[PDB]
């Protein structure tokens, strides 16, 4: 049904319409490339304002209606776990590949020759990256050059003023939850929380689990050195339901009887913590005033009003289990911790619970601070980009010089190997060499320099001067050769940037018909 | 003021047929470029806003739904093509409209459509006898085993692909997967799963049923994987402590029943776990997610549990284990339980995967893909599904013909030579029927990006010299012998595609007036 009111696009003009749907996405994000990338204003659906230039926030928030532009949204679900640094880089690469393919479509070449020709030239550019890559941590492990490379990818944003102490934190967080010889870094084992107030220098590395809940009473001790934590859902008190107790009393004969019936329950379940051997009582609900007076005398602290996901996040790090009531209390499901402390922040009444193990754990949490809440969500993503580069260093310590140095040397090898291809895929190989030069050309355009004058000077430098590649001066430094300026990208991040860009042009050029049924 | 129609849509004559011939070509234009293994895919979006990316001709016509009357006559032929042979909807849709295109100038000159009906019944009946003469039975030719021949046809079908370098490993796995099945071959029995990460060498072939196992809840360090004869249970019940469907809310104002209220809510979970313990099910498979409390139950009772299983993988497990899918828990007994010989939790690809091996009804398999992208594995899944299809038809039908337009250019040469010896109105129509059959080697050159006129002029010159099995090549930009290059197709599907394309072309020509009732 519904044949009337249906948009159709077929013929040769549907091929250029899919190019124009992809050219609108690339031209917006060719200005936000590099550390000198221009900011983007985001207007929320309810009226909030948040400004950023990150690539992963652009693709997730751009409510596009074209299905060709919706295919550009799909690459962000798999790229942020792989490269983390070239989200703006693959969009301009997929767009500029279709720019020269728009010129190739005027000649009459079929897109199944262009999609196969782009896959042919991508294997030459991938092979050229492995020949020019240099190692860092071959045959040994070291933590000193890993912080220097992490200082460059972190300081590309506004958090460059405190990039030193935050780069040492992300190195020790990955090395605790994961080993370098195992090469299995888990992103779910590293959590990042934050609260308003303070500076960026007050970032502390908590090896364990943090929850934003205080103790059940202000007279509770703030130091638990014993590794026995009972995590339950019902507090050690007379039993109350989940929503509303609503105890009915008739007269003073029922109030006197229910008080003695509650005084037995106030004496039993409080002393039921000592028969098992637990010290901390993390319960989902709070405690009463009569229970808090008894917890002070027996030296047993407790955490009140712990939320839904806050319970399960503690028991994974400490190795505990969600206990439903007091009858299932065993010593095997009790949590383990080295230091449970409460840390306040000035006059703020947050008083979060800091559970530390004081050892090499398997779940580490990072608490960042700042003067505004928009900087805390920016610094969380800033450390998340730093976690992927260290993850790429563990899987492969070989690295390649970024900042346009790897892109120009790849364009020289592809154009040299294009003459050895005596078929109709030769024009697609020369198309791949021209689109590879656009990413270092957009780097110099965002820096305020002439884009063509800056590009061809490195062409005479990477050929006539020296065979090692030289970078493009993007941060207005003294000279070229960004290897001396310590701006180096990863090899896996540069190989998958080429492969994902070829994958999206192959899926776009093969699509030649769209049918959109409207309303009836 | 007295009208005979009064809203009745009706017209007859010659231009009613010309309006029906040109309306047939809009359906062929929707599946013109999807012909061939290197064809272009179409983008179809439904009313919900979900974009579907596929190049299969059966999936395109099922989502087109054109309200034209002559367009609906090409739908049920594609439906009958799935019942007669199993596939070939994009071949009979393109071939039906090109029969009407060549006779479209002949109708306008005053020729009656019933004479074109008598020519389509004649030349198709000659095409049935001509196919069976050239079709050779290759069963034990040149004393080579059939396992070596089945790896050769899958090598050409998987050529010029992502796994074209390692095609020697992928050709040996698609043969043993069909060899693991019974005599009743089916494409639905062999499932394909994808595992992200790793190189292409780490692809494995599961002899039984393996699923994704997205169960990411608790339950580590217990529940041992190795079981000799476990009882496979297929459930659809949620085993969480605080479930969205299984709860108990009673509003009393007594403190004595408040302990019993939480105990009664736990007894909903506990009695549903105790019935699995009485039935003896060593492995627990459920569609709904399983909580962390139920994982502690089977840990001490020496059993395994794994939730978040899709219902498609549960039905493949039912066909493998031979049991039945039970939604409730009180009806769980040995009549619906399964059995297998080897069950283990593997760590292939970094994630946990469960698979059974050694079932009494082990007629299903699972193919595991490894690669750096899911869209790399998505096109590999469709290419390996195409590699299974060529292997499966070679086992069922031994009498095969050369594909790649070799049987289409040979039928175009014989029907042209028969038309020169027939006087009357059957010369210009059957001679146009032979030229209309040349659209299969022509669209194979168009979708592959080759020169469509440079190959087809050399292909007909090769058939004029005596070449009977020469066609187009998808790898090389020249003609090649498809019988020597193991590009085959059975004779029965080529016959049934011709009698379906001629019947679809005859139903359009025999229609001259359209009757519409006003309602
Ligand atoms: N100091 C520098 N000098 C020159 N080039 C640099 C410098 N720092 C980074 N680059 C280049 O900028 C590129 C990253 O650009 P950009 O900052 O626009 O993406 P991103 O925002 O990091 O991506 P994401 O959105 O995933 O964080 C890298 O490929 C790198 O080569
Ligand atoms: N490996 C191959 N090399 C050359 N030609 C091939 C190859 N595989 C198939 N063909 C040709 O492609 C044509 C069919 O193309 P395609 O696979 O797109 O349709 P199909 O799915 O076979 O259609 P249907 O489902 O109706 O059978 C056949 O006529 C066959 O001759």
């Amino acid at each position: 049904k519904d044949q009337d009111r249906k948009s159709r696009l077929m013929g040769l003009e549907a091929l250029k319409s899919h190019i124009m749907a992809a050219k609108a996405v690339a031209n917006t994000m060719r200005t936000s490339l590099g550390p000198n990338g221009l900011d983007k204003m985001m207007v929320d659906k309810d009226g909030d304002v948040t400004v950023t230039n990150d690539g992963a926030t652009i693709l997730s928030m751009m409510d596009v209606d074209h299905q060709i532009a919706k295919l550009m949204v799909e690459l962000s679900k798999s790229q942020d776990d792989e490269i983390g640094d070239g989200t703006t880089g693959v969009v301009v690469l997929a767009g500029a590949l279709l720019e020269e393919a728009e010129q190739l479509l005027d000649r009459g070449i079929h897109p199944i020759r262009i999609a196969d020709g782009y896959e042919q030239a991508a294997r030459v550019a991938i092979e050229h990256l492995d020949k020019i890559s240099d190692s860092v941590l071959v045959d040994i492990k070291d933590t000193e050059p890993l912080i220097q490379t992490a200082k460059t990818t972190l300081g590309s944003k506004v958090v460059n003023s405190c990039h030193r102490q935050m780069a040492e934190i992300a190195v020790n967080a990955v090395l605790t939850v994961a080993d370098m010889e195992r090469r299995d870094v888990d992103f779910e084992l590293i959590k990042v929380e934050g609260k308003v107030g303070g500076r960026l220098e007050d970032t502390k590395l908590i090896k364990g689990v943090i929850v934003d809940k205080d103790f059940s009473h202000p007279q509770m001790p703030k130091k638990v050195e014993d590794a026995k934590i009972a995590i339950l859902t019902c507090p050690f008190e007379p039993p109350k339901p989940k929503t509303k107790h609503k105890l009915d009393v008739t007269s003073v004969e029922d109030y006197k009887a229910l008080q003695k019936y509650e005084k037995e329950k106030f004496e039993e379940m409080i002393q039921q913590i000592k028969e098992t051997g637990a010290n901390l009582a993390i319960c989902q609900w709070g405690f009463d005033d009569e229970a808090n007076h008894l917890l002070l005398q027996n030296n047993l602290p407790a955490v009140r009003w712990v939320g839904g996901p806050e319970i399960e996040l503690i028991a994974i790090a400490t190795g505990g289990r969600i206990v439903p009531r007091f009858s299932e209390l065993t010593a095997e499901k009790l949590g383990f911790a080295g230091l449970v402390q409460e840390i306040s922040f000035g006059t703020t009444k947050d008083k979060m619970l800091v559970i530390e193990q004081c050892k090499n754990s398997r779940a580490v949490t990072i608490f960042i601070r700042g003067g505004n809440k928009m900087i805390i969500e920016e610094a969380k993503r800033s450390l998340h980009d730093a976690l992927c580069v260290i993850r790429n260093l563990i899987r492969d310590n070989r690295v390649v010089y970024g900042g346009g140095a790897a892109e120009i040397s790849c364009a020289l090898a592809v154009s040299q190997e294009a003459d050895k291809c005596p078929t109709l895929e030769q024009y697609a190989m020369r198309a791949f060499a021209d689109a590879l030069e656009v990413i270092p050309m957009a780097l110099s355009e965002n820096s305020g320099m002439n884009p063509i004058q800056t590009m061809t000077e490195v062409r005479a430098r990477q050929v006539k001067e020296m065979n090692p590649a030289l970078g493009i001066d993007c941060l207005h430094k003294g000279t070229n050769d960004m290897k001396q300026q310590h701006v180096i990208e990863t090899l896996i991040g540069k190989k998958q940037q080429i492969s994902l860009a070829t994958q999206m042009v192959r899926m776009i050029l093969k699509i030649d018909d769209i049918r959109k049924p409207g309303e009836s | 003021v007295i009208l005979l129609k009064e809203g009745t849509d009706s017209s007859q004559g010659i231009p009613q047929l010309v309006s029906n011939i040109s309306a047939c070509q809009v359906i062929a234009e929707a599946v013109r470029t999807t012909l061939g293994p290197r064809g272009m895919d179409k983008l179809i979006v439904d009313g919900r806003g979900k974009a579907t990316i596929s190049n299969d001709g059966a999936t395109i016509l099922k989502l087109l739904d054109v309200v034209h009357p002559a367009a609906k006559t090409l739908v049920d032929i594609a439906k009958s093509q799935d019942a007669e042979v199993g596939d070939g909807t994009t071949s009979v849709t393109l071939l039906a409209a090109e029969f009407l295109k060549q006779v479209k100038p002949y109708v306008e000159e005053g020729l009656h459509p019933q004479i074109i009906i008598r020519a389509f019944r004649t030349a198709t009946q000659l095409a049935v006898n001509k196919i069976k003469e050239i079709a050779v039975t290759v069963k034990k030719a040149d004393k080579v085993e059939q396992r070596k021949l089945l790896e050769k046809c899958a090598m050409t079908a998987l050529s010029s692909k992502l796994i074209s370098q390692q095609k020697a490993f992928f050709a040996k796995m698609v043969v043993d997967a069909v060899m693991m099945l019974d005599d009743l071959l089916q494409l639905k029995m062999i499932g394909i799963k994808k595992v992200q990460g790793g190189a292409l060498e780490d692809s494995q072939l599961v002899a039984g049923v393996a699923f994704k196992k997205t169960f990411s809840y608790a339950g580590f360090e217990m529940q041992p994987k190795k079981y000799h004869n476990p009882k496979i249970a297929l459930l659809n019940v949620e085993l969480e402590l605080k479930a969205e469907k299984d709860n108990a809310e009673i509003r009393v104002h007594t403190v004595e029943d408040y302990q019993a209220i939480v105990d009664a809510e736990w007894n909903i979970l506990y009695d549903k776990l105790e019935k699995i313990h009485h039935s003896g099910a060593k492995v627990v498979s459920s569609k709904l997610p399983i909580g962390d409390v139920a994982t502690q139950y089977f840990a001490d009772r020496d059993m395994f549990c794994a939730g978040r299983v899709p219902e498609e993988d549960l039905k493949r497990t039912m066909m493998a284990c031979g049991g039945s899918i039970q939604t409730s828990v009180n009806a769980l007994s040995a009549d619906v339980l399964g059995r297998c010989q080897v069950f283990e939790e593997t760590q292939i690809g970094g994630e946990r995967y469960n698979f059974f091996t050694g079932c009494p009804k082990a007629k299903t398999c699972t193919f595991i893909l490894r690669g750096g992208a899911e869209q790399f594995m998505e096109e590999t899944e469709r290419s390996l599904h195409d590699a299974i299809m060529i292997v499966r038809r070679a086992i069922k039908n031994d009498s095969v013909v050369a594909g790649g337009g070799a049987i289409e250019m040979e039928l175009s040469k014989y029907l042209r030579d028969y038309s020169r010896t027939i006087p009357g109105k059957q010369q210009l129509l059957i001679g146009a029927y032979a030229k209309a059959l040349e659209i299969i080697p022509r669209q194979l050159c168009d979708n592959a990006g080759f020169d469509a006129t440079n190959i087809l002029n050399k292909l007909r010159a090769r058939h004029a010299q005596g070449g009977t099995w020469y066609g187009v090549d998808i790898n090389n930009e020249d003609i090649a012998d498809n019988f020597e290059a193991f590009v085959w197709e059975p004779a029965m599907v080529r016959i049934n595609a011709l009698t379906a394309a001629s019947e679809a072309a005859c139903l359009i020509v025999s229609v001259d007036e359209t009757i519409k009732n006003p309602r």
